[PDB]
Formats: structure tokens, sequence, C-alpha cells
């Protein structure tokens, strides 16, 4: 669940990739199913939306049993897991996943060639906010990171809702394709990490499920201040928590090789300077020929 | 009388504390400061010689830290002295202008302090003469007039209240009290009082009455 | 009356002193109040004219001793008051300039020509003092006692590979160093680095 | 038994809590005792962190547990302050979800709840009993009673033969505290569909009294209890903590409340070389153009300086602005933004207003049969801005009641044996339309304005806004509105509403500039020139409908003083005089020339 | 001599009464260039008043009792030193009182002023010691601060800064 | 001028700490410097450091001790007065005598802070108990200081056993108030 200990239980179930994937919370049916689940668990809606600290202690203590008996009905049996929780005297307790989420949020939104250099300088600066958050004396930074993580997850959820409602995810035999052109929050997706977050959200939702053959996904975004794309190849994922011989085997990311070969053969002034070779920057005009060549290559 | 570097450092610390907490400008320890500067030079040369040439890493760090501490102490002492000289330039000049006075700035100040005093006095006098003084009549053209409505020479606050700690001799002036503890007796002329200072006790006295004991090193400003 | 202009100038001096006290790190002296000082000097000249006229009247006139004494005393006291106000204002400004000079190792449009010359000469004097037997010490150094030998610092403003006496520090913006406080103390003083 | 253990647990919490190396509550208690502030503010998150059982006990039965906490606080204070003091007050802070005022029902009885609303009425301080000294009529037996103000106490029914109720209170030996009653309404945005706003009765004690003024949004933490005025109980709220976004203490007192870190943030902002542009851009960011009107609104918010002469004559220091324009000019939106940003403001409609609504109303108490005076928008908005929308719609009778308020800044009432002169130091921002709904250039200005000159002279600046159909401006406005609909600089080019409100309060409470002789000379020259031009512009057919009197000179002086105050400058120079003159020429002379 | 507050204190106006007929001293009076008759009552700055009073047999001027050292003010000081608002009475009250005492060699005013200063310094130290704490991360303090004289303000600032620095050093992480 | 205004007539807390770190302290060396390079210090004595044996009590300067502790080459022996029993005895002495101050070391506050921040595992007793005891002692001494501040006069004043940090904190207020009282009395004569 997303930041269970620093938000409400309703928010924790709502803004979770796995819960949305297994319930489709991006439409009204998913919300109705979630409300029905909460009603059968015996937790009032007002109680669920209460913050974690002030939630009724009886329900908080019984939460483990309540989940043990009710999550199986709705297919959320995988929510049960064992993690590491760290506490300091007279302070709140924070789990490892929540700490990592706060650090990533600080890294992402913490606060021609010239603009690119300025953006990369800003990211380098955010690195130091993330570094400072690792200290026990700087807890205000951690709280700020938690709030930014909540906001970023909300924005990514809105963008994913927009993508899925419009049916923007074109399906080609070799691979899937999704291109963002006129979203409300296009600026947030200049950072590769936010784009990867959105890509993971989309991969878990409606793709990990539906019993559809695994297919690599292409996610692209556009920034008007520079008029270029940020293409990011994403490897497919097996259903979460499904131990199997084929699930035991890993899935490799072949997009770096195909992108490099296309760039070398073609002439579109593509950038492969990023460490993650699957993320490239493409000029506005060249994306259509690049995708044509990608489809015709068949090396994905 | 040279004894050992530790005693020199202790005396330097005592002088620094007294200068920081004292109202007046105390006499300069010429010999002690010369010894300290020479020792700093030799120690810096020794550190350089050792460094130029892993068990020896920690000692070198200790030497460098010690050198930095000593340099900071000397720097703070000298800067406080310079500020005091700034505040009493006219006083100090008046001291020097008088011949009956026993004190002379050569004993009361070092050569660097004398040069700084003279240069700053000349510069400030030039500024105020080119700005203001040249327009006033001859009667008001003196930067240091003591016969005016308000005296222009700022003397030290002799009766300033300071904290002291009585330590005793490192004693004709020493005498015992009723309770069998050693004590000192000082008088306050204005109030016609007698104050009994007990060794090892902290007091808040006027500087003038404790001046002799402080000079003799029987008490130390906290 | 006569001392109102001087009183206003001293009020402005008090305002400047309060501004200096309130300011944390950055202090910029206000503009030299040339007009008020000009008016004060004109008033002093008028008082001098009054004194000369009184003396001439006493030389040849019907003025008596008591009237002459009282008028002369009043004029002299007014001149003393104006002189005191001017000197207090100038001394406060000079003290602030002195602190500024010591803050540096050794805009100006607000200063007057006399104040600019004074600042230049004082900086020269500070350098001369630093050139003497106190060369081993750096008089214009930090007044905070040394506490930690090694500290973490972060680059605040980009700069090339500045070659300091202690070593070469390629100050790339947003990069941390684990170095001695003494070596990079000056860089922190100028604002290139930060202790964090 | 259990009470002693609860008190011990609270004492241990007070004496042992620490998040790094400062005992927060111990030091806070010592500091509060130093300044004779017998109270203690406790953050509930810290209580939860220290021990969840204590929080559970506190939440289960607040009315029975809080007094034990107060006793523990008193004991710790005595230990920490006296070397071997009335009962201390407990003020709570929490971040729990706010319950809508209308959602408060039976389910929330005798529980700690957090809610926000608007204060509409406050009562006069009363006296409660804490320590009572009593004596029996017959045998004269001395006894004492200790009373806590939390209600789930009476004089003994039986003496300790004596008849029923034999004890009589001795007053000179008793101790009392302060009590106040407040009326809290629900926020307009939170009201359900087609329902009148709901009122709630609330009470505060000791250090929570005289903390809020009517018309200010507040957040309240308290206990949802009930009192029997036969099968029903009247609900009410027992206030435990008040949190408001307006420093009421600094508004009704010459005293000013601002942290050192605040004072130094507002000085740095004032030091900005171009603060005027930042504030002009910070007002109505969603409205295109209207820069001059935004500057006028800035001047109105800042206000001028008021002078009281030795002879007793008082000079107004508030700036009034009128907006006469065509439909679609965004005047009402500007009025709403002004009401939102000003520290104190009331938004009223001329149509839906009355003489007694906008000044003060004689009201008879139902019980005492005595007449009292309630207050209206110009008493509730004292020290702020009154936004009178639809100014033109107002009846003559109603309108005429505003003159003294605007000019003399007082309200004179002689009704039902009540003879008093109230204080209304307010600024009026009004919007209106011409007679025919548009400013027809064919007809004379006199025919386009039904306002008598007497009311118009009081407005410092009059803006005649005419909608001109220009293709470029139309395209720009359409693009701006489309971007607004389909769609945060905060890079020094604009400051949020809260910061602007705080800066306005600080500037008003800190600076009151004065004109220099050069400013006075320039202003006199400009006034002579303007009056001469107005005299020349006169036509034999009609006399100028827009007036130019001494009030306009005073208005220009006020604008200059407000401009100087904007930068915390003690003196106003010719630089501000030029801007004030430009604004006057752009608005009032522009209206008059047409 | 160069201390700003001392210069301001000497500029305050004190009542005076001339004892001689001095033609040509009208500029001190409201009107310029007219003779000033004896016994005329006017207010002069302290710097001119003191010297004229001491110098001048019958001196030139007689210093009348000011309004800042009147029976009403003394009674208020004795009744409630802490609640008394000294700023409205004068912003340099202690400096002017010390100057007046030095001028007139009187002990009653000295005793009253000493008692007032001690009783005010008690509350001054209380307020200076009182420091704020940020739980998430007044009225009486400001009410008393509005009543302080300039010297008391300086002492308060010094003590408050010392306390703040000590607390910061103690609780530095 | 040369010296800032806040450093005039008083010491900053950092200066008080610097003064404190010149005092000796006992340590347990975790290395064997003694032979069966060489420290050559000019401010303190270097004989002790050279003749240092493992797990043998030796005396060195506090700042040198902290420098060694940073390298985990010496365990600082906490002062005897910094035990729970001794602090309790001092609290009892303070409570029984409301007129005097307990005979605590002149550097107890500064040394306690330094040792708590730098040497946390060296203490035999729990740190929180020591912090609570120190806090209680500080409040009692503050009460005594407030009670004793009522006797300021133009003549002398005695504050026995008061520590260095408290004197540094109180120097401005006490000094200025007594100076003004003396000025008034002098003017009276
Ligand atoms: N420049 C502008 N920028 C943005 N919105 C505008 C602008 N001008 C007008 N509007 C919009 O036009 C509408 C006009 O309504 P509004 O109540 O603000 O008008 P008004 O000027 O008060 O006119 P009326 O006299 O008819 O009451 C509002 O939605 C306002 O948002
Ligand atoms: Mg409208
Ligand atoms: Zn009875």
């Amino acid at each position: 669940l997303f930041l269970l200990r620093h938000s409400s239980l309703y928010d924790s179930f709502y803004y979770s990739n796995y819960v949305n994937a297994k319930l489709s919370l991006w439409n009204e049916n998913g919300k109705k199913r979630l409300h029905k689940m909460f009603a059968r668990m015996g937790i009032p809606l007002s109680t669920a939306q209460e913050t974690w600290l002030y939630m009724d202690h009886s329900i908080k203590r019984e939460l483990g049993i309540i989940f043990d008996k009710n999550l199986d009905r709705y297919g959320l049996q995988d929510i049960i897991r064992d993690g590491f929780v760290r506490t300091l005297g007279y302070r709140g307790s924070i789990s490892a996943s929540e700490f990592v989420e706060a650090l990533t949020a600080l890294l992402e939104v913490g606060n021609s060639a010239q603009k690119l250099t300025n953006l990369r300088k800003r990211w380098v600066s955010n690195f130091w906010l993330s570094w400072d958050a690792l200290d026990d004396r700087k807890v205000e930074l951690l709280n700020r990171g938690i709030q930014l993580a909540q906001d970023l997850q909300r924005a990514i959820f809105n963008t994913g809702v927009a993508i899925l409602e419009k049916k923007l995810i074109k399906h080609l035999r070799i691979y899937r394709l999704c291109v963002l052109q006129d979203g409300p929050d296009l600026d947030l997706y200049r950072n590769p990490l936010t784009l990867l977050r959105l890509g993971n959200w989309l991969i878990e939702c409606c793709a990990e499920s539906e019993d559809k053959q695994l297919l690599p996904m292409v996610l692209a975004s556009i920034d008007e201040n520079t008029d270029t794309y940020l293409v990011a190849g994403l490897t497919p994922r097996y259903p979460r928590g499904l131990d199997t011989i084929h699930t035991k085997k890993p899935i490799l990311n072949n997009f770096s090789m195909a992108f490099q070969q296309i760039t070398a053969e073609t002439d579109a002034k593509v950038r492969i300077d990023n460490f993650e070779s699957s993320i490239i920057e493409i000029r506005r005009e060249d994306l259509s020929p690049f995708l044509e060549k990608l489809t015709l290559s068949g090396l994905l | 009388i040279y004894v050992s570097p530790q005693q020199d450092f202790s005396d330097l610390m005592k002088s620094w504390k007294n200068e920081r907490c004292s109202p007046e400008l105390l006499p300069y320890p010429h010999q002690l400061m010369k010894r300290l500067l020479n020792r700093i030079s030799m120690q810096s040369q020794l550190i350089e010689n050792i460094s130029m040439g892993n068990e020896s890493k920690l000692p070198l760090l200790c030497m460098e830290t010690e050198l930095e501490r000593l340099k900071f102490v000397i720097r703070s002492y000298i800067r406080c002295r310079l500020s005091k000289i700034d505040k009493f330039s006219l006083y100090l000049r008046q001291l020097n202008e008088d011949e009956n006075s026993l004190i002379s700035l050569t004993d009361l100040l070092s050569k660097d302090e004398i040069k700084y005093h003279d240069t700053h006095s000349l510069i400030w006098l030039k500024l105020v003469n080119d700005s203001i003084l040249k327009y006033m009549p001859e009667e008001l053209q003196a930067i240091n007039d003591t016969e005016g409505s308000v005296n222009m020479i700022d003397e030290p606050d002799w009766n300033k209240f300071v904290f002291i700690h009585v330590n005793g001799p490192p004693d004709p002036l020493l005498q015992e009290n009723e309770f069998g503890k050693p004590c000192y007796t000082v008088t306050i002329p204005d109030l016609k009082e007698e104050v009994e200072l007990t060794i090892g006790s902290i007091y808040v006295m006027r500087y003038e009455v404790i001046r002799d004991l402080l000079r003799d090193d029987k008490v130390a400003l906290i | 009356m006569y001392g109102d202009l001087g009183n206003k100038l001293v009020l402005e001096a008090k305002r400047t002193k309060q501004l200096y006290a309130r300011s944390n790190q950055d202090v910029n002296l206000p503009m030299y109040h040339e007009d008020i000082i000009r008016n004060i000097l004109k008033e002093v000249s008028n008082l001098r004219k009054n004194t000369e006229y009184l003396k001439e009247q006493q030389q040849l006139g019907m003025l008596d001793d008591k009237v002459a004494k009282c008028q002369y005393f009043v004029t002299l006291l007014c001149m003393e008051r104006n002189k005191r106000c001017l000197l207090a204002y100038q001394r406060l400004r000079t003290d602030i300039l002195d602190s500024m000079a010591w803050n540096n190792n050794g805009d100006t449009n607000n200063l007057s020509h006399q104040e600019q010359e004074y600042l230049k000469e004082y900086c020269d004097l500070i350098t001369d003092l630093k050139s003497g037997d106190l060369v081993d010490i750096d008089l214009s150094g930090s007044l905070v006692p040394p506490s930690d030998v090694f500290i973490d610092v972060r680059v605040l403003k980009d700069a090339g590979e500045i070659q300091t006496e202690y070593g070469v520090f390629n100050l790339i913006k947003d990069s941390q160093f684990f170095v001695r406080q003494s070596d990079v103390e000056r860089l922190i003083q100028q604002g290139y680095l930060q202790k964090i | 038994d259990d009470n002693t253990e609860i008190i011990k647990s609270f004492k241990n919490f007070i004496l042992e809590f620490r998040l790094d190396s400062q005992f927060i509550y111990r030091d806070q208690l010592r500091n509060n005792i130093l300044v004779k502030n017998y109270s203690l503010t406790v953050n509930m998150e810290h209580l939860i962190g220290y021990n969840e059982d204590i929080y559970k006990k506190l939440s289960d039965e607040p009315s029975d547990i809080i007094p034990l906490f107060e006793t523990a606080i008193t004991q710790v204070a005595k230990r920490i302050s006296i070397l071997s003091l009335p009962t201390f007050q407990l003020i709570l802070n929490s971040n729990a979800n706010q319950i809508p005022l209308r959602d408060l029902d039976s389910e929330h009885v005798s529980k700690i709840v957090r809610l926000s609303g608007i204060i509409i009425s406050t009562s006069v301080l009363s006296s409660r009993a804490t320590y009572l000294s009593i004596m029996c009529r017959n045998c004269r037996h001395t006894t004492s009673i200790t009373i806590n103000n939390f209600n789930s106490v009476s004089l003994p029914r039986s003496c300790l033969n004596c008849g029923p109720d034999p004890y009589i209170i001795i007053h000179e030996s008793s101790k009392f505290i302060d009590q106040q009653f407040l009326k809290l309404q629900e926020i307009p945005e939170l009201v359900p569909v087609g329902e009148m706003p709901r009122n709630l009765t609330m009470t505060c004690d000791r250090y929570l009294t005289n903390k809020v003024i009517p018309g200010t949004r507040v957040t309240i933490v308290g206990i949802y209890s009930i009192y029997n005025s036969v099968a029903i109980r009247t609900p009410y709220i027992k206030i435990l903590g008040i949190q408001s976004d307006v420093e009421t203490s600094s508004i009704w007192n010459s005293v000013t409340m601002f942290t050192e870190e605040e004072e130094e943030e507002f000085l740095q902002l004032s030091r900005n070389p171009k603060l005027y542009e930042i504030l002009t851009n910070s007002i109505a960011p969603s409205i295109f153009g209207n820069e001059d009107i935004k500057k006028a609104i800035v001047c109105l918010l800042m206000g001028g300086s008021k002078k009281i002469l030795p002879d007793g004559m008082r000079l107004r220091g508030d700036i009034n602005v009128l907006l006469l324009g065509d439909p679609g000019t965004a005047k009402s939106q500007l009025l709403k933004f002004v009401e939102k940003v000003s520290p104190i403001a009331v938004y009223t409609s001329g149509k839906g207003s009355s003489a007694a609504g906008l000044t003060a109303s004689v009201q008879r108490d139902p019980m005492t049969r005595e007449f009292y005076l309630e207050g209206g928008a110009m008493v509730l908005a004292d020290g702020g801005v009154v936004c009178i929308d639809e100014f033109d719609k107002m009846r003559d009778e109603d309108r005429v009641a505003i003159h003294e308020a605007m000019e003399q800044q007082t309200i004179s009432i002689a009704k039902a044996g009540i003879t008093t002169v109230l204080n209304s130091r307010t600024s009026v921002l009004a919007a209106a339309n011409p007679i025919y709904g548009r400013y027809d250039d064919l007809k004379s200005p006199g025919d386009n304005i039904d306002f008598q000159t007497t009311i118009l002279s009081r407005f410092d600046m009059i803006f005649i806004v005419k909608d001109d159909h220009n293709e470029e401006r139309d395209i720009s406005i359409a693009n701006h509105v489309i971007n607004i609909h389909t769609g945060q600089e905060e890079n020094g080019s604009e400051i949020s509403i809260e910061k602007m409100k705080r800066y306005i309060t600080y500037c008003r409470l800190k600076c009151a500039p004065r004109l220099s002789p050069q400013a006075a000379e320039k202003l006199s020259s400009n006034f002579v020139t303007i009056r001469k031009q107005l005299l020349i512009n006169e036509e034999s057919t009609e006399r100028s409908s827009i007036p130019i009197t001494i009030r306009q000179l005073e208005a220009i002086i006020r604008i200059t003083e407000s401009l100087a105050k904007l930068e915390l400058s003690p003196i106003a120079q010719e630089r501000h005089v030029d801007e004030a003159i430009r604004l006057f020429q752009a608005s009032t002379m522009d209206a008059a020339s047409q | 001599y160069y201390d700003i507050d001392d210069v301001l204190a000497d500029g305050t106006e004190f009542p005076c009464k001339f004892q001689y007929d001095i033609p040509g001293l009208g500029y001190l009076e409201n009107n310029p260039g007219r003779p000033i008759t004896k016994n005329t009552k006017l207010s002069l700055p302290l710097w001119l008043a003191r010297i004229l009073a001491i110098v001048g047999p019958v001196p030139f001027v007689e210093l009348l009792p000011p309004d800042m050292f009147s029976t009403k003010v003394m009674n208020a000081i004795k009744t409630d030193p802490v609640a008394l608002d000294l700023h409205s009475i004068n912003s340099h009250f202690f400096s002017l009182a010390i100057k007046w005492i030095m001028l007139f060699s009187e002990k009653e005013l000295a005793n009253v002023v000493s008692e007032l200063l001690l009783q005010r310094a008690q509350e001054l130290n209380h307020h200076a010691s009182s420091l704020s704490i940020d739980l998430n991360a007044n009225i009486a303090t400001s009410t008393f601060l509005l009543k302080l004289e300039e010297m008391e303000k300086e002492i308060y600032k010094k003590s408050h800064e010392s306390y703040k620095d000590t607390k910061r050093w103690m609780f530095k992480k | 001028m040369s010296l800032p205004a806040h450093l005039q007539q008083t010491f900053s807390p950092e200066e008080i700490q610097f003064i404190v770190e010149n005092e000796p302290i006992k340590i347990f060396p975790r290395i064997t410097t003694r032979q069966k390079t060489r420290w050559q210090l000019i401010t303190t004595d270097d004989k002790a450091l050279n003749n240092m044996v493992a797990m043998r009590s030796t005396e060195v300067v506090l700042w040198i001790a902290l420098l060694l502790k940073q390298q985990s080459k010496c365990s600082i022996v906490a002062p005897q007065w910094l035990t729970t029993k001794e602090l309790d005895r001092k609290i009892q002495y303070e409570k029984t005598h409301p007129d005097r101050f307990s005979e605590l070391p002149w550097n107890w506050l500064v040394l306690a802070r330094i040792l708590f921040n730098k040497a946390k595992d060296d203490f035999h007793d729990p740190i929180h108990e020591l912090r609570g005891k120190i806090q209680d002692l500080r409040e009692i001494r503050q009460i005594k200081v407030l009670k004793g501040l009522k006797y300021l006069n133009e003549s002398h004043l005695q504050l026995d056993n008061l520590s260095l940090l408290e004197i540094n904190e109180l120097r401005p207020f006490i000094t200025e108030i007594m100076d003004k009282l003396r000025e008034i009395h002098t003017a009276s004569l």
C-alpha cells in the first residue's frame, strides 16, 4: 500500500499500483468495488479516511486479522508481506518502502542546450536534498519528501486515468505504444524517474492482468520549452507474487540495442547520453520514422 | 622568567581572558609574546619538516590542531587589544603629551600597536579635518578639547563591574577571617565600605578596587 | 531654533545604527547625507557671521557687557552642539566602515570621497599590520574557536579549479568535500563553500 | 486510586518527553510561568508517540481525564517554579480530519472533534466559580468547594437541625475565572444544497477568551457536549484550542505579534527594488490587464496615514475606489479577490443591503426588554475593506447612510434612547454600472451617471472602464481565458494570498510615512493645474458631474503616503508623488475629461 | 561624547526662566530679533539650558521643575514601577534623571530612581529569559516591551541575545 | 572595528567551550605508544601521550582525548561527579540548602554536553537518566539565581560555586544593572 503510515487507509488502497491493477480504480466500477470491500471489512468510510495516527485503535490492531479474512475475496491476497520498520524513541515509525518513496519523491520534484543543462543542474541539486534526507537530524526534509510523494502519486494517477480513458495505448504486434501530447501535467514527465513511475503504473494496470501476452511498452512525453521527446522502453513484468519456472526466469531489456542500431542507421540526431540506455531523447519530427523503423526491425 | 611552554600558554590564556573582561588597556607582555611567536615559527618549521618526509599520521594531526588553537588565541588577544586602542586613541595621546605621567606607550604597547595607533589617528584626523573641522572657528578646531561643554576624550570606565575568582598567591596582604579561611580586604572609597574576599569565591566587584590584586595575579577575571 | 538639523542628523545616525544591528550578514551603508551636512555647515557659517558682527559692534557700538557675554555664549554653545552632532554621525559611519574593512581580508557610491580615501588608507594599514611579526597568524581570520579538524563542505557557486595555498580544489557546483576546516576556511568566508 | 495513576502518568509524560536533547514541555512550562502565562500547549501527536494508552484514555472520556491532566501540569509547575499559582489550563493541538459542522450529531457526543467555521457573535466576559467559600445559616460551619469547569456541582443539600439548602456563599473569600460565549457558523462552501447556514454555541475559559473577533474564520478543537436548559439536550462545544489565520491580538492592540523570523522576512521583501510590480502582479492573477485598477487596489489595501491635529481635528487615512464600467469588465471578481486577500473584509451587495444593515441596528432583547445595538458591515469591517457590489442598485435612502462612515469614519445613532458615536474606520471599494448599462459616448457624461456629486466626491479614485472591441486585445484575452479554463510562478514575481495578507498587516501596523517639502510643493502645483483645467473644461450647457474639490487633494496625498508605506519608507519623496499623480490622472481626471 | 543616545538625550527641552534683560536673543524665543525681558518663561534644549543656568551672582536662567520629575510621576513610580509606562513620559528618562541628579545633588530622586530601576530590571530579566519553542517543527512580552525606555531596551536586547546564544549552543545537534 | 560587538565584554559559548577543552581528563588508551613518531606539543605536556599503554589509565587534554576518541583509539573515563548517585546527592544538597549552590565543577554543564555528544557508550549509567538529573539540577539552580537576582546593589555581590556557563549567560544583565545603580548613586553624592 502507498504510504500507509503517513496517510489514510483509503488513500493507501486508492493510490496503490497493485490495488488499482486488481480492481481498476480508474473508473467508477473500481471505486464501487473498493467501497464494497471496505464495507464488508467492517471499517466505516469515515474511519477509513481518518489519518493513520488518529484512526481508531481497535481497527488498527485488528487490521491484520481483517486483511487475513477479507483480502482473498477481492483477489488482493498479495498485499500481505513482511517488511522492515524503523522507529526512534518517541517518534513515528516508518517502513523501508515509505522511506524509499520519500527519497525518490525528493529526487524527482525536490526544490536549447542551455535549458537542458539547467534542468540537469536542477536534478543534480535535488540529489543533495535526497542525500540530506538520509540523516536522522533532518526529519523535516523527510516529511517534505513524503508530502511531495503523495502529490506526485496523485498526479501520476490522474495522468494514467487520462491515458486509459482515452485508449491512447496503441497495440502493435511487436510492442505497445503510448504517446503523451496534450496532457495537463506534461512538465512533470521531463524527469526520467517520473516517466518510469508512470510507466510502472501503466504496466501493472491492465497489462500485468487481463491474461495478455507480455509485450514491451513504449512511453513518450513532450516538452514544449524544448520541442523534443523522451522515449522510454519498459520491460514486461509477470503477475506479481506468482512463483513459476517461467516467472523464475528473468526478462531482459532489449530496447537499448534496437535504439542504438536505429540511431546509427537513421539520421535523426537522437541522444543516448543517459545511463539507462533505454531512455532516449527524440526530436519532434523524427518520432514517426523512428517508430516505423522500430516496428520493422523486429529486434525488440 | 621563562619556565616551560605550558606556563607560557597558561599566562597567554590568563592575559587573553583579562584583556577581554577588563575595561582598561593592560600592559603588553613583550617577552612572553616574543617567546610565543618564536615558538610558533619553530613549531611550524618542525611540522613542515616532518610532513615533507601510518602510525605517524595521528601525531601530525595533533600538532596541526594545537598550532591552530594557539594561533586563534593570539589572534583574538591582539584583535581585542587593537579594538581597545581604537576606543582610547585620544586618551593614549594625552598620556604621551604629559611628561609627569609615569606610563609611556612604549612600555604600554608593542611596536605594531604604536604604528597602528599613529596611522589610524592620522587617517581619522585627516578625514574629519577635510570634512567638518575646517569650517568651525579656531576655538572649535581642536579634536580633543577638555574645557568644552562635553569632554571629547573618552577615558576608561574605572568603576566598571566585573566578575572575579580569588586564587591567592601563586602574602602580606592576605589575612584570615572569623571562619578560619584565608581572605583579602579591600575598600570602596565612595561608600566607605570594607569587603572581605575569600579565596576560592566568585565575586562581582568594581575594577578599581581589585586593580592591584589583578595586576599582582591574586585574582583573575572570569 | 539652531540644533534641529543636527538633531535630525543624529536621528538618522541612530536609524543607521539600528539597521546595522538588525542586519545579519549583509550591510550596505546608506547614502551620505550631503544635503543635511551642507545645511548644518551653512548654519555654522551664519553663526560665525553673527559672532563677527557682535565683535564689531562691541568694538564700535552701544552694546554692553552682559548682552555681549550672553550672545557670545549662546553662539558658541550652538556651534559646539552642531560640531558634536556632525562628529557623532561621521564617527558612527567610520566605525561601520572599519568593521566592513576588517570583515574583508583587507556600492561605494554611498560613501563620500573622504570616506573612500579613509577606507583605502585603512585597508592599506591593515595589510601593513598583517605584513609584520604577526605574519604567522592571520589577523583578519575567523574569530570562532576551532572545534573540528575535518568537516563536510558543499560548493555554493560554480568556479574553476582555484589553486589555493593548501591545495587545488576544483569547485564544481553541487559537490561535497571532506576536508580540513583550516584549508577551506577562506573559501567559506568568501561564500564559495558552505559547512553542511 | 486510578486518578492518582493517571496524574502520575501525565506528570511522567511532561517530565520525560524529548525528541532530541530539549525537554520540550518542561522548558515550555518554565517559560510560560516566567511571563505569568499559566497554561500549556500540548501537541497530540507527541502524546500518541510517547504512549498510546494515555491518548486512548484521554480520547475515551475527555471531560473526566482533562482535569487530571491540568492537576498534573499544576503539580509539575509548582515543582519547577517554587523551591520548597492557580490551576493551569490545557490547550490541545491536533491534525485529525475536520468534521463538517453539519455532520456533528449524536454519534459525536462527548468526544474531541476538530471543525472550522466563521465567528458571527461574541458575548461579554462572565465570571465562573473555581474556589467557593460557604457557610451554614444556622450553625455557621465554614466549608470550601473546588469546582472544575468540565460538565458531565452544587451547594450541599444537607448541612455538615438545618433546613434544605442551608449553605450561603461567602463571596469575598472566593476565586473566579473568565468565561465567554461564541457563535460559530459553517463555511459557505461547506453548506449542503439549499440549506441555511447552521449556528453552534461554544464556550472558552481563561486564556482562550478575547482571541477571536466576529467575521473571522477559525479552527476549533473542543468537546461536543450537551446541557439541559425534557427528553432533549442543547448541543454545544467546549473549546480546548483556537487556531486562526488572522492575528487578532495585533489588530485590536497597538501591540504587534510577529516572530523574529517573520519580521526579517518582511524586511527582506521590502528591500526588493521592485516590490510594487510584484504586488501588482500578485492581485487577481487570473484577470488579464487592468493594471491601473490593480495598482489602485494595492494602494487601497495599504492605505494612507491618519493625523490627529492638536485642535482635535482628525484627517481620514483610508482610500476609497469606485469602478463604473460595462458588463464583463471583471469588477466583481476583483471585489471578491480584494475581500479574500484583505485581513478584514466584508462582501456586500447593494441590492441586498439596507441602512440598518450597513451601519448599526437598534435591537430589543427578547428577555430584558432592553434595546442594544448590533453591528453591520461597516462595524464588522472596521479596520478593513467593504466591497459594496452593485452600488447602483442601492436605494437612495440606504445610500445616504454611508456618507459619514466614508468621510468622518464614525456612526452616529440616536434611537430608542441610545445616543452614541461608533467607530467605522473602513475603506469602501464599490462597483456599479452606468444608467443604461453601457457608457454611451453619444450622450453626455452627466446622463451616464446618476450618482450625485456628494457621494462621488468621497471616492478618492473613480475608474470609468469602457469595453473597446480591439481584435488584438480580444485575441489576447481569449487566449488568457482559454489557458485559465484548460489549465505557479512563485519565482519572486508573485506572492501567495497568505504572505500578502501578513505583509499588509505588518506594513499597516509598522509604517505611517510623511510628505517632504518638495512633495508638498509639487502636489500644490499639480492641484492648481488640475483645478484650472477643470474650470477651463466647463461648458455652458452643463457643469462637471465628476467633482474636483479639496477631497481630491487629500486623496492624492493619501495615495502618495500609501505608496511610501508600501516600501516601509518613513518619508515620501517626489518618486511616489509622480506615481500618485499618474494614477489620479489615469482614473479620476480620465473620467472627468470625457 | 560620541555616543548617539547621549546626544539625543541632551536635546530634550526643559522649562526655563530668564533672569536678565538680554536684547537680541529672540531667536531662542518664538519671534526672531526682539529683546527678551526678564522672568520670561520658555523651554530650551538641555545643552543650552544647563550651561546658561550654571554660568552667568544671579545666573542667566533658572531651571524650573520639569514635568517628568513631578509629584504625580513620583507617586506612580512608587505605586507600580512595573506597570508604569515610562516611554510615554520620556524615551530617555533614566539618562535625564541621572543628569538632573548630578546637576542638583539630591538623594530622594536618586533613591526613587534606583528602586524603580531594580523593580523594572526584575521583570526585564524574566522576559529576556523567557524564550519560545517550536512544538510543530507573546502578548505580555510585547505589552511590556512597548513600555520600555531606550537604555532598558538596550539591556533587554543584550540579555536576550546572550540567552539565545547560550540556548542555541546547548541544544545544537 | 577589529572586534565585533557581540564579542565585546563577554565570551561566546564557543569561547567557553574552547576554554573548557583545555582541562585534563582520564582515558583508556587502546594503543601502545610507549616503547620498550613522537608527540612534540608546545601548549600541553607530551610525556603522557608518549608513555601511553593499552588499557592503562592516563591523563591527557580534553581536545586531544576527543581527537583520539574519534579514531576509536581511546575510551574516555567519565568524571566521577557525572554518576547518577553523585548527581542525586547534589540535587539533595541543593534542595536542603535554598541559600547556597552545590559544589559542582565549574565546567559541569559544558563538559556534560561535550561528553554526551561525543562519548555516549563510555558512560556506565543510562544517558537519559543523566540528562534528567542534569535538567533538574539546572532548573533548581535557575530558581536560586532568580531568587538571588533581587539583591543587586551599587556595592559588591557574591555568587559562590556558580558555574562558568551560568556566569557567562548572566554577565550582561547583572553587569549593566549594577553599573547603572552605581552611576545613579555616584550622581546622588
Ligand atoms: N480580463 C479578464 N480575464 C479573465 N476573466 C475575465 C476577464 N474579463 C472578464 N472575465 C470573466 O468574465 C465574467 C464577467 O463576470 P463579472 O461578474 O466578473 O463581471 P462584472 O465586470 O462585475 O460585470 P457586471 O457589471 O455585469 O456585474 C467573469 O467570469 C470573469 O471571470
Ligand atoms: Mg458584477
Ligand atoms: Zn448547619
